[PDB]
């Protein structure tokens, strides 16, 4: 089982740099050319550049050349790519990938990518989130099934993470996407139970926030 | 560098049905070998993309043929011979043929679907937030299709514009439906001067508005 594995999201400050680690598993490393992608809010990829490892051997996309360096440790099996002198172009999640054109065969072999790693570019300060259980007076949907909210409000930078019941609870959850507002984020879920459950039975918000060490639950009590 | 200009933008489709995207190239992409070097790739929603097709028309392993590709010098063609709910996510070609390697800007394919009357939820704001000197009040508007919604927040009888957080979900892979968030969020003594908020969404659903709503009081 071939498995490439990336480093957490980064919290960057302009004009800084950082090394952003891809950990490979389940091949031969050194046989295949590993491949950089960038994308930039939502729908928008661009190629950065290749590396075998066998031989270090790297081609940058020009528009690259001197804003990232492409290494990779054969001991670990882990490439790396860093990124220089960041600024506001730099923020987007970067991809790495067994791409698997083999140029000898002039065919290819399967893709495996990496979960994708997420820069922000900001000077902004780190700031925990505050949780708030969202209880129903109108928003209990009458009986048959009743809706419950978490409200996450006023953290940076992303992400948090937001489970029901630690994780038992996963069907008729939304969690909806962080909006950015004043140097903060907020983030809300909704989960819908059977009037049965709620309130006979407990449903906790459990949040955590990398970034600020956070780790917070809310029980929604009636 | 080479242009790659994918159209549509987004298609609507439903299960079933057929479905089939452009690529169109500012260079011919016939390599001097005589290959061609076009790629197509699918990132579903929360995931890294995965190559569908290469060299215009071959399918990676693990690929349902349900999906083809082809195409020539600067025109290639994506299609998929049935929809599934799976295929949504959005596409992109990708060409090889000319360095550096350009991407197509994406089609963002959604299932098209029976109409759905979203369900919405109220909520008031909790002790904890008030005592902090803050109050939000949110409301939740789920499962409901088509996307397009207009929701607006009412104070005692008017629009209130100013302090609105809005935040919708990617189309749900379970039954292809959306959902939406939005806060209101005020300073604790303005909560405490007002009666009634109501939030209130236009939808094709509905010949009149879909409202819900709470006074506020004591006891
Ligand atoms: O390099 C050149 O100049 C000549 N061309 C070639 O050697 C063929 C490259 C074919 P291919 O690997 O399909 O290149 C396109 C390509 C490569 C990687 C990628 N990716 O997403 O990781 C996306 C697209
Ligand atoms: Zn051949
Ligand atoms: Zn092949
Ligand atoms: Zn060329
Ligand atoms: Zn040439
Ligand atoms: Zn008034
Ligand atoms: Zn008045
Ligand atoms: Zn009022």
């Amino acid at each position: 089982e071939m498995q490439l594995q990336q480093s957490g999201a980064e919290l960057l400050r302009p004009g800084t740099s950082v090394k952003l680690s891809c950990k490979t598993s389940g091949y031969i490393f050194t046989s295949y050319w590993i491949h950089w992608v960038k994308q930039r809010s939502g729908q928008g990829l661009e190629w950065i550049a290749r590396i075998y490892p066998g031989t270090g051997s790297t081609y940058y996309n020009e528009k690259f050349k001197g804003k990232a360096t492409l290494t990779a440790d054969k001991s670990s099996s882990t490439a790396y790519m860093q990124l220089s002198t960041l600024k506001s172009e730099d923020s987007a999640v970067y991809f790495c990938t067994r791409w698997g054109f083999i140029p000898v065969r002039e065919d290819y072999v399967m893709d495996y990518w990496g979960q994708g790693t997420l820069v922000t570019v900001s000077s902004a300060k780190t700031t925990a989130p505050s949780v708030y259980p969202l209880a129903p007076v109108c928003g209990d949907t009458t009986g048959s099934s009743v809706t419950l909210g978490c409200l996450v409000k006023g953290y940076f930078p992303e992400p948090v993470t937001l489970t029901w019941n630690s994780g038992s609870l996963s069907s008729g959850v939304h969690t909806f996407p962080a909006v950015l507002q004043s140097d903060l984020y907020t983030l809300s879920s909704s989960v819908t139970v059977t009037s049965s459950t709620w309130p006979s039975q407990s449903i906790t918000c459990n949040v955590a926030h990398p970034a600020s060490s956070t780790k917070v639950d809310k029980k929604i009590e009636p | 560098d080479i242009v790659m200009t994918q159209s549509p933008l987004t298609l609507s489709v439903t299960i079933g049905q057929p479905a089939s995207i452009s690529c169109k190239s500012s260079q011919s992409l016939l390599y001097s070998n005589g290959k061609t070097y076009l790629n197509w790739l699918l990132q579903r929603p929360g995931q890294s993309p995965k190559r569908l097709i290469h060299l215009v028309s071959k399918l990676d392993s693990g690929v349902p043929d349900r999906i083809t590709g082809s195409g020539s010098g600067t025109d290639f063609t994506l299609k998929i011979s049935r929809v599934e709910a799976a295929d949504l996510g959005v596409y992109y070609c990708v060409q090889g043929t000319h360095f550096p390697y350009t991407f197509g800007g994406g089609t963002k394919l959604e299932i098209l679907r029976g109409d759905a009357a979203p369900t919405v939820s109220i909520f008031p704001p909790s002790s904890e937030q008030l005592t902090s000197g803050g109050a939000s009040v949110v409301c939740f508007l789920n499962n409901f299709y088509p996307k397009d919604i207009n929701v607006k927040w009412k104070i005692d009888g008017s629009e209130r514009q100013n302090g609105v957080l809005n935040s919708w979900t990617d189309q749900d892979s379970k039954d292809s439906t959306y959902s939406m968030s939005s806060t209101l969020t005020l300073t604790k003594d303005e909560y405490e001067r007002h009666n009634s908020y109501t939030c209130e969404a236009t939808h094709k659903t509905s010949t009149s508005p879909i409202v819900k709503s709470f006074n506020r009081n004591e006891c």
